[PDB]
Formats: structure tokens, sequence, C-alpha cells
RNA sequence: GUUUGACCUCAAAUCAGGUAGGAGUACCCGCUGAACUUAAGCAUAUCAAUAAGCGGAGGAAAAGAAACCAACCGGGAUUGCCUUAGUAACGGCGAGUGAAGCGGCAAAAGCUCAAAUUUGAAAUCUGGUACCUUCGGUGCCCGAGUUGUAAUUUGGAGAGGGCAACUUUGGGGCCGUUCCUUGUCUAUGUUCCUUGGAACAGGACGUCAUAGAGGGUGAGAAUCCCGUGUGGCGAGGAGUGCG
RNA sequence: AUAUUGGCGAGAGACCGAUAGCGAACAAGUACAGUGAUGGAAAGAUGAAAAGAACUUUGAAAAGAGAGUGAAAAAGUACGU
RNA sequence: AUGGUGAA
RNA sequence: CGUGGAGGUCAGUGACGAAGCCUAGACCGUAAGGUCGGGUCGAACGGCCUCUAGUGCAGAUCUUGGUGGUAGUAGCA
RNA sequence: AAACUUUCAACAACGGAUCUCUUGGUUCUCGCAUCGAUGAAGAACGCAGCGAAAUGCGAUACGUAAUGUGAAUUGCAGAAUUCCGUGAAUCAUCGAAUCUUUGAACGCACAUUGCGCCCCUUGGUAUUCCAGGGGGCAUGCCUGUUUGAGCGUCAUU
């Protein structure tokens, strides 16, 4: 239940300012949860995601297939795993847009301020 | 923007066309003086239909199906408390199979109290003809000894040929798939085994999906190397389910809708 | 409106407040047993029947000591000049206590104050020396 | 034609301003001590009710100077007069046991 | 690729001031350039680079205006806060705060006391 | 002295420092002011101390500390609400017009000049300039100002002194609280089965709840993601409210 | 304390749901009309993802035919029902 | 009627 | 009797197809209308006890949008 | 009989009703006070690798610097980035910048992209002149400041 005055519970508003997120607010928007093993090594949950970590697809028609992103495609609310790409007519290779809800990250890229992100939300490396 | 969207498509389309077809002008009349050109195009160029793309014993022979040793007999029935297009369709059957008794089925008798009479009777195969409303539906051939039993469903009946008593010969296409097969073999074994090419009666079998077609023709000869045919007896097509195995006791197939997902594999 | 549609259509942004939660939980500011003493879950009026002091004067219309000692306990918890000193040690040393002598006199007493005034100065000066 | 609306509103938007009053003034009452005045009028006679301000004379019966009674919270008008003997003695005593239940703090 | 803010903070007067003849001349050339070519990125970063430089160099001049009017009163206009034009007039801190001798006086001997009502 | 020097007045300058215009306009303050329409034609009553026009402000404005209301065992700045009341009163008594004091409440806060001499000392202020801890302080110079700038007084009086063996006493930093802006962390299934392209659906089995508001995710998701709920850690500012 | 159809920023509704609701949910005070003051509309929805129909073929073009993608084109930028 | 725009 | 929304209830119905749309289909109600089958569809909806209203159309030389007969006619100088 | 006309049915057309949706509107409530001669509101000319409106911006031109975030932008093309860091981004924040021609519009002017003046000036010996760069020159009124003028008044052995 809503307690303060200050968050509204209108959907007009809300989905407004989700359409028309910075890229900002939609990094974070894009978050995918950790698999079974990072959470027991880590400890933690969810992270935002980027591009040189690995994946593994849980929910649509790519069941169980795995990857490493290509692209976190911000403006469609979509990532771009390489590897999980739909073959057009023409010989062509067209990558499916994921979202990252429905990924599992397996293997995380840890750069500097990433270990920082990991360190404040209460993990140990 | 469906205003502004729909201007700019309508030309983009009409400046494809143009530019698509001022390419193939071009192409025509360079084809005109080289034809090996065009030659190279049919090779690298392909159509790419679904049939291009598809996604990839003596002993069973008497055992399990009938052969040409006897005659073999058999018993036609209907489900219970079925209407005149029931029998309107065994009518279509009396005369394209070999040796048909028409049976009316008078409640009870469950399944297998009816294989110790044809056991007593001595018929070789059982078929049973259903009704869910006034349209057939389903169609069930059943081996009496040991029992490989087929399922299938109608859902094309449309009725100028008028055919002789004279036998007609058997015809099949398509059955690539070792479960094709084993239906080609049902209906290689349930209709007649005596073709008497004088007639000139042929009955096909054509698979090219999993959907299997039935007609009847007349076949014309002209010398010229080529074959005239009019349209004769029921118009039909099959879908085969199930394989029950035993009598109706185990599975080996069992269509689902989990498959047409695929869109190819055809069993 | 006008003005509000381009300020809905600019990438400029608006200047976004979130300030109605701060309008119902006012802290308390001007004294810091209360500052303790204070239950933010009641109301005005509760907390000052809680406490034990007057939240109204008047008869208010309608209807409805564990701190106020404390209060008690920190109610339990000037010299003059180096000329002024200096100017008193002449007159002393003069006259000793002749007050009539002391403001008659012209040359030391040159701003003609009275008796009182005087010798009021020299008690005080009598405190903080000999 | 003007409805209001806002009666539920402004009554949230009284007690939130005596809120902040009490957050401000954080020992002191709200509001200042009034007299206790006879209303006007034969009809209202009767009523007896609370008044604007004490007088200098009802201040300085009392124990306190005028200047020093209004910096501890006492309501001080200048232009009521005491011609009642009543109501002389009433607000007098209303001040004196005020003075008993006030408790000034030091400036240190 | 382009140049970098903090880098050219510690260079002079001459140094900037010869960068930026480098860089006006060097887009020159690549606008001449621009004809023969379908596509060129250089041009962007060039535009940025000039703008870049113009920007630490605006500021060198300004924080030099600035130390030659050292805390002295009516320093021009162009240096001044720009806040808004009624906070522009309107009394100052001091200005407000300023009051009347006699009200001062009476402050110190009646200041408006703290106390409470009960016990 | 047929020079020269005080002032007063009128000038001047691309000098130094300022400031006024215009936009917006719902509310407010002024100024100006119709007609259709109502009582029977229309001079008042009546549309209307309206609309348009004009001028001027602000976060509110305006109003305001009585040359007030009352007739009482008196009230006591102003503003607003309830009521007084559709009452008094006016109106070819007709279209109708339409208050106010009292009472209940909301909110409450009062004061500054001009007025008789600082005359034992213009005690005052502007500006320039030099420094300083710069919404300013100080030194120095200049001007204003006696045709009166400061202190003291405003009827509630007040001042001059005398007597109390009377009583009280400024201001500046520092770290906190507080206020504003802003950042960051904080629970629990993607467990099985069915159906579908897709599960967020049905069914089975569990967890969290100060979180089952809301939104997203390939269909109705507390438990997938963001939030929400309760808390915590900060950063940058404001500030005289106090510790 | 009071007023407030403007501005700035929120929180809401037994409101309207594209001939409604502001004139305007979209290249809207735009297109356009008037010498000018001014007057002033029409127009939302493919899908989950363009996977927007490759490639063969009919025609200078305009459109078709085979063939394919998709759950469905019985959803085709003339696009939900 | 008010206020404005145009005008052999 | 019906329509939009509100409270309550039916642990109501519903991708195994809600709503809508048709239908030489069937049943009920004197009727307003209600219910069901078939076809088309693709996401919400209904009965019951109450509440509420911008609630029910054949007309207004009605408003808006669309489409005919006139007509391949007058006409294109 | 066919054709023709009419009626019904089926399948196509035409049209956009119905249903469902909704980054929109309307109304109510709450809080706050924030435009301009430091040049606003408004108009015009432009600016992106490829742009119509919209949005942003002013020759530093869909931006520059600063601070935070931490690795995109994406309609298409093309560059990038050392990615264990002064750092991707049509990101957020926003305090420093630039800020064309105008507009209360302000050098003189009428509707002249003309008509100039002064200061500072780098270059073409620049002593002549020539060119470039940069800041000013509107009106009214206040406080001054200053060179004056005035038989306006008085003083003057």
């Amino acid at each position: 239940a809503k307690q303060s005055l200050d968050v509204s519970s209108d959907r007009r508003k809300a989905r407004k300012a989700y359409f028309t997120a910075p890229s900002s607010q939609r990094r974070v928007l894009l978050s995918a949860p950790l698999s079974k093993e990072l959470r027991a090594q880590y400890g933690i949950k969810a992270l935002p995601i980027r591009r040189d970590d690995e994946v593994l697809v849980v929910r649509g028609s790519k069941k169980g297939q795995e990857g490493k992103i290509s692209s976190v495609y911000r403006l469609k609310f979509a990532v771009q795993v390489d590897k999980v790409t739909k073959e057009k007519v023409n010989g062509a290779s067209v990558p499916i847009n994921l979202h990252p809800s429905k990924l599992v990250i397996t293997k995380l890229h840890l750069d500097k301020d990433r270990k920082a992100l990991i360190q404040r939300k209460g993990g140990k490396l | 923007n469906k205003l502004k969207r729909q201007e700019i498509f309508a030309d983009i389309k009409h400046e494809k066309n143009k530019e698509r077809h001022t390419m193939r002008r071009k192409r025509a009349k360079e084809e005109r003086e080289n034809p090996e050109l065009r030659e190279q195009r049919l090779k690298e160029n392909v159509t790419q239909t679904i049939e291009n793309t598809r996604v990839y014993e003596d002993d069973l022979m008497r055992y399990f199906n009938s052969n040409s040793n006897e005659p073999p007999k058999i018993f036609l029935t209907t489900n219970v408390n079925a209407k005149k297009s029931a029998y309107e369709f065994a009518n279509i059957l009396i005369e394209i199979l070999p040796n048909v008794t028409f049976v009316k089925r008078k409640f009870g008798y469950k399944l297998k109290e009816i294989s110790d009479i044809c056991i007593k009777r001595n018929f070789t195969d059982i078929v049973i003809i259903n009704e869910d409303k006034k349209k057939v539906t389903g169609l069930t051939f059943i081996h009496l000894p040991e029992g490989p039993t087929f399922y299938f469903k109608l859902s094309s009946f449309v009725e100028h040929g008028r055919p002789t008593s004279h036998i007609p010969e058997l015809i099949l296409n398509n059955f690539q798939t070792r479960l094709g097969q084993t239906v080609g073999r049902l209906f290689q074994s349930i209709l007649p085994q005596n073709p008497d090419i004088e007639g000139r009666q042929v009955i096909t079998l054509h698979n090219q999906r999993d959907y299997i077609f039935f007609r009847r023709h007349r076949y014309v000869f002209k010398d010229n190397e080529r074959v005239g045919l009019q349209e004769l007896g029921p118009q039909f097509t099959l879908k085969l389910k199930r394989l029950q195995r035993g009598i109706k006791e185990e599975t080996e197939w069992e269509h689902k809708p989990e498959m047409d997902k695929e869109k190819k594999k055809f069993y | 409106s006008v003005r509000k549609r381009k300020m809905n259509r600019s990438s400029v942004g608006k200047a976004t407040r979130r300030n109605k939660d701060k309008q119902r939980k006012i802290n308390i500011q001007s004294n810091p047993i209360i500052a303790a003493n204070w239950d933010y879950s009641l109301t005005m009026a509760q907390n000052y029947k809680k406490l034990g002091l007057r939240a109204k004067l008047q008869t208010p219309a309608g209807g409805k000591e564990t701190e106020v000692v404390k209060k008690l306990e920190e109610l339990a918890s000037r010299s003059q000049s180096e000329r002024e000193e200096e100017w008193l040690e002449k007159l002393y040393k003069k006259h000793g206590d002749d007050y009539k002598k002391m403001f008659f006199d012209k040359k030391l007493n040159i701003y003609q104050q009275s008796e009182g005034d005087l010798k009021r100065r020299l008690l005080r000066w009598k405190k903080r020396n000999g | 034609v003007k409805v209001h609306f806002d009666q539920a509103g402004k009554k949230v938007s009284r007690r939130n301003a005596r809120a902040t009053r009490a957050a401000k003034i954080a020992p002191r009452p709200l509001d200042l001590l009034r007299p206790v005045v006879r209303a006007p009028t034969v009809k209202y006679n009767r009523k007896v009710r609370a008044g604007r301000g004490f007088t200098l004379a009802e201040v300085k019966a009392a124990g306190l100077t005028a200047a020093y009674a209004r910096t501890i919270g006492i309501a001080v008008d200048h232009r009521r007069q005491n011609r009642n003997q009543e109501i002389f003695d009433a607000n007098v005593q209303r001040l004196k046991e005020y003075q008993s239940k006030i408790i000034v703090f030091p400036r240190n | 690729a382009g140049v970098k803010a903090y880098e050219l903070r510690t260079k002079s007067k001459e140094q900037l001031a010869s960068q930026l003849v480098d860089l006006k001349k060097e887009l020159a050339e690549l606008k001449v350039q621009k004809l023969s070519r379908p596509s060129l990125p250089k041009i962007k970063t060039v535009r940025k680079s000039i703008a870049c430089v113009l920007t630490v160099i605006n500021e060198q001049q300004r924080e030099a205006v600035r130390q030659l009017y050292k805390g002295k009163k009516y320093q021009p206009k162009d240096l001044r806060a720009k806040k808004t034009r009624a906070l522009r007039r309107a009394l100052t801190k001091f200005e407000a705060s300023q009051v009347t001798e006699k009200q001062r006086k009476k402050q110190i001997a009646f200041p408006q006391r703290k106390y409470a009502i009960k016990a």
C-alpha cells in the first residue's frame, strides 16, 4: 500500500514517466537478475546490464539458449544477445530484441565502477 | 503519424517497382545477346520453397498387415446412433474396399467382445466411421490380430465420374519418413491387390505435407508423351493420429498441436 | 493552456518539486528538552497533554510530571570602567565619606551628580577594592 | 457562483498552520492570554465572553508592567476601560493564576 | 579523438592562440575536401575542438579581469550575478535587517521571552 | 577695490553610480463607462457603482491600530467565514433593491513622524579613496546638512531632576540541530504440470509483507525488473530559530 | 486569517474516451482562407518482434502471379475488430 | 453598444 | 425492459477464446428485450441486491461522415 | 429460354460504425512566487554526416565548459574506446561561457542590410594614409562631479 504523499499511483503519469524516461534512468530500468551461482558468490540479487558480460535466456521461444550481450538498445528497452539471431529470408542475420527481466546473467563484466557498484549494494567480490 | 506514413511509403513502393523492373528490362536486353548470363542467375538465386527447406521388416509385412495371399475381409462398422450421412459414407466405402460387410452396431459389446466375434467369423480388419454432428469427421482402421491401429480426420468431401465394376490400381506419393511408409503400408494392405489394368481406374494417396489426399481418375494415353484424366469418386483429406500399437492399448505418435509450431518436420 | 503546452513539449524539463510529505511532519526546533520528548505520531494538542504544558489558554471550540520537572531544573541555575574607578579613588582619598563636600566639590566631581549617585558608585568600588 | 469545495482542504491547511506555529513557538501555547469581558447590548449582557486585551489598570493591579506583559504573552488593550467592578476582579484573578502557572526561561 | 579541457588549462595565452589558428586552418582545409568525400568524420571533432579552445581562452580573459577588479566597489555589469531583475532591486540582507535605534533599545529591554504554561 | 571674493540661480559633459519604459494579467488596486434586456412607451428605478477601454501593483493586493461602534452588570486595529436576514430601510411599495452593530469562529502584533533647544561642542548621512574577515567594517579626504541631519518623546502620555544603601545588560566566529536542493543502500519462486507463438492464465507446491500503491516485461506478476514500505549512509547550499 | 480560470510544481476524480473530451491525444493555433483586423479544420491503433514479402515471373510504368515470414497477413505500412 | 480593421 | 459508470456480491465467465460483428439457425418473454447454436474475431466482460446519469431516436429545409438514382446524361470553345 | 428489371442468399468491393485500448483533455484540491535596459516576451535568418514539424541552439550554432552517472548512440550511413577510467552517451545536472539580425530597441535615420562619431588598436616606412580586430555614443529622472554663465544678491580703505 502507498503511504507517502510524494509518490503517485496514477496509471497515466506512470506510463508517461516510463516511455519518456532518459537514457540514464533506462539503464536502471533495464536490470537483469543474477544466476543462483553468482547470487551465492557475490551476495546480490540483480544488477543493471552492459555489453561484455555473458547471459542465459530463461523465458521466451529462445528458451535455455545463452550468449554474450552485443549492445544494450536502451531506446527500445531491449538487449541484443549475439548468437541469439533470427535468420532472414535473404540469408542475412537479425538479432532478437530480448528484455533483461527475462534474461539471467551467468558471467559478469567487472570494471572498477562495476566493482564499486557491487560493494555499494552489500557485495563481496 | 498515419497521414505522413501513408504518403511516404506509397511513394517508396512506387519508387521501388520502377527501380526493380528497370533493372529487369536491362536484364532482359543483356539476356537477348548472351543466353549464358541467365544460366548463372538461376544457380545463385533459388526460389526456396518449404519442400526445399524441410527440416529433415519382411516378417512385419505379413504379421501386422494383409498381403496377397487371401481376400481381406473388412468389418465396416459405425459409431453408435449415427445418421444418414454416415451410411451415405459407408456406401462410398462399400465400393472402394475389397470385401466389406456392413455391421449395424447395436449398443454394448465394448471392443474386445467385438474382437471375439471377428476372430470366430474370421475377419482381417475393422473400420469404424464416427459423427459428432451431421458431418463425418473421423475414420479408424484397425488390424484384427495383434492390433496396429490408425486414426484419421476428414475435412473435405465434395460431390461426375460414375465408375465401372473394374478394380482400381493403387498409387502412393511422398512417404520418405518411416512413419509415412507404415501408413503407406496400411493403404497397400487395406485396398485391393488385384489391379485389372483394363477398366482404367486409378486410386491415389498423395501426401506432400502431413495431409493425405485420396482421389479416383480415368487415364487416357495418347502416344505424344501425355495422359488425360477425369475426376471420379469421393474428394477426401485425411490426418493421421495415434498408432495405438495394441488393439487400443499403447501409442506411437498421437498428434498434438505442440506440432504445427515447427512449420516443418512432416511425419 | 498556451505556456504549459510548450513546457510539456520541450527538452528543457520541468523544475520537479516533491514537497508534500514535509508539509505534515514538521520537526520541532526551538527547545531541546521538547526535541527529545515529542511523539511525531501524535498531533500537536496530544503532545502537549502528554508533556503537561497547556496548548491553548482559552476555552477551545468543539470537544476533546516527567518532562515539566526538567524545565524547572534549567530555571534553578557588571563592573565599572577604568576611568570611573580611578576617578572614585581621587574622591575617596580626598574627602573620605563626606558626600555633601564631595558634590559641592568642583575640581574632582566635574559632572554635578547628586549624593545618591556618588555614594552608590562608591559602594560598588568598595566591593571590588577596600 | 462560488462553491466551498475546499472545506476539508482548508481545515487541513489551518491545522498544519497551527502545527508549524507549535513547532516554531515550541513551549508556548500558540495564543495569548485574553481577558474575560461582559458583552454589549441588552440582548447579550448576560453572556460573558473573551475580550481583546486587558488594560494598564488590570495589568498594574496584577503585579507586572504593560511592556513586560506583552513579552510574557498577555494581550494588552489600551482603549478598553474599567467601568465594571466584577469584570475587573475576574481579570485580576485570571492574571494572578496565570502568573503562578508560567515558567519564564532565563536568557543565558 | 579531439582536444581535452584540462590539458588546455595549463597552456599559456600564446600557445592557445597558436592552437586556435591551427584548428581554424585545419577545419577550413576539410571544408574544401568535403566535396571529395561522401562521408567525413573529423569535421565534427574539429568544430568542437575550436569551441573548447575558445571556452578556455575566454575563461582566461574573464579571470584576469576579476583579478584586476579584486574586491573593489562597482565592478563591470558583465561580471555581476544575473539572478533576476527584481532581486537586483529590493533591499539587501543588511538593508532590510537595518532597524531604527529606538527599536534596538526596546528589543534589548523587552525581548520576546520563552515560556511554558503548567507547572 | 573700474580688482577680487562669498553665495543663490541657471548650465554643462560619449564623466561616476543608478533608475523608469515592455511582456504577462486569474486574483487586487485606481480611472473611465454602454446597449440588448425589466415595469406598458422609456427620464429615474433597471441591465450596471457591469462588459470593453485606460493606468498601476504583488505573491497576494487592498485594508488597519479609532476624530469607531454603542446605550448595555459596555465592546475595543483590520481582513474573512457563519449568523444577524431576505430583517431595518428604500423602491409610480411595484420588476424589487438590500445593509449594519451585537453574537459564534478563523487569524491575531503593533508601532513610526510632525510636534517645546544636542546647544558644554551635527552627536547624522552621501560619495570618493586606501585597506580589511566584502549583501559589509574601518581610516582618510569630499560633499550634504543649521531653510535642521542624529539621540531623547507620540497621549497608553511624556520630559526635567531627586530619592531607591533598587533591577537588568552587548557582539563575532566554530561544530551540530533545523530548512532547501541533490545522490545512494535496504524483503520474498522465474519451483513443477497443463494449454498457447509467447505465460504474467488454470492446476499443484512454497516464501515475504511497516512492501498485495503503481508501472514495465511476447496475455490478469506482492514473490521477474523498477518502484512501493520502514529505515540508514551522505554531498552541496540556506540560516539566526537554539544547542 | 482572505482572493486566484494566469505562472511555477504536485496530488487527485462515482468526469470524457477520438463526431466525446480544449480548437488541437497526430508535421495544431498547424494546413489553409481573408488587403487586413481575424477566421481556422481534417487526421489515433500492423505485429510480440519488421520477421515490411528475399528470390523466380507477368508489364516502359501503374499493378499482378508463383514463393516465403508470422500464432494469424482470414494483421499488410490502402495495415486491430 | 463597446473596441478594432479596411476604404474613389 | 435497456445503456455508460459506482458500492456490494456471485471464491461468476474468460487465449481450451472475453467484448463486438454477422447468421435462409434455435428457444423464451404479450412486448421493451433476454437466452442459446453456427460463422467471424482477439482481451476483457456479465448476472444478481443497491447507487448514479451527458442514459433509449425516423423525422427538426437537424449536425458530421459515407454512399446511390440522376448518368457514362448536360458538358470538354 | 437467355438477356433485362426486382427480391433473397453466398463471395468479393466500398465505407469506417461498433467493441477494446489511450504518453490527451476537463474539473477539484494542495504547495510555492520565479519575466525585462546584465536587454524579456515576440518576429526573422541560420545551425546536425544524412531532416519536414516539433524540440534544442546562436559563426563556440540539435552545442562548449563544469558536476554526477559509468559504456553507449541506433531511421540509415559512418566514426569510436584503451572499457580496471579524467570516461562512450540526442544521458542527467547545470552555477562558467558564447549568445547572428531584430524587437521596450537605445549612434542618425526612414521602409536606406545607408549615414556616422570617439576611444583602444595588430598589421600594411607608417609622418602621410589603407585594412583588420574590440568596446562604446537613445530618452527622462535622482545622487553627485565639473568647466562655466548669470547688473540674481551681498561684501570690499
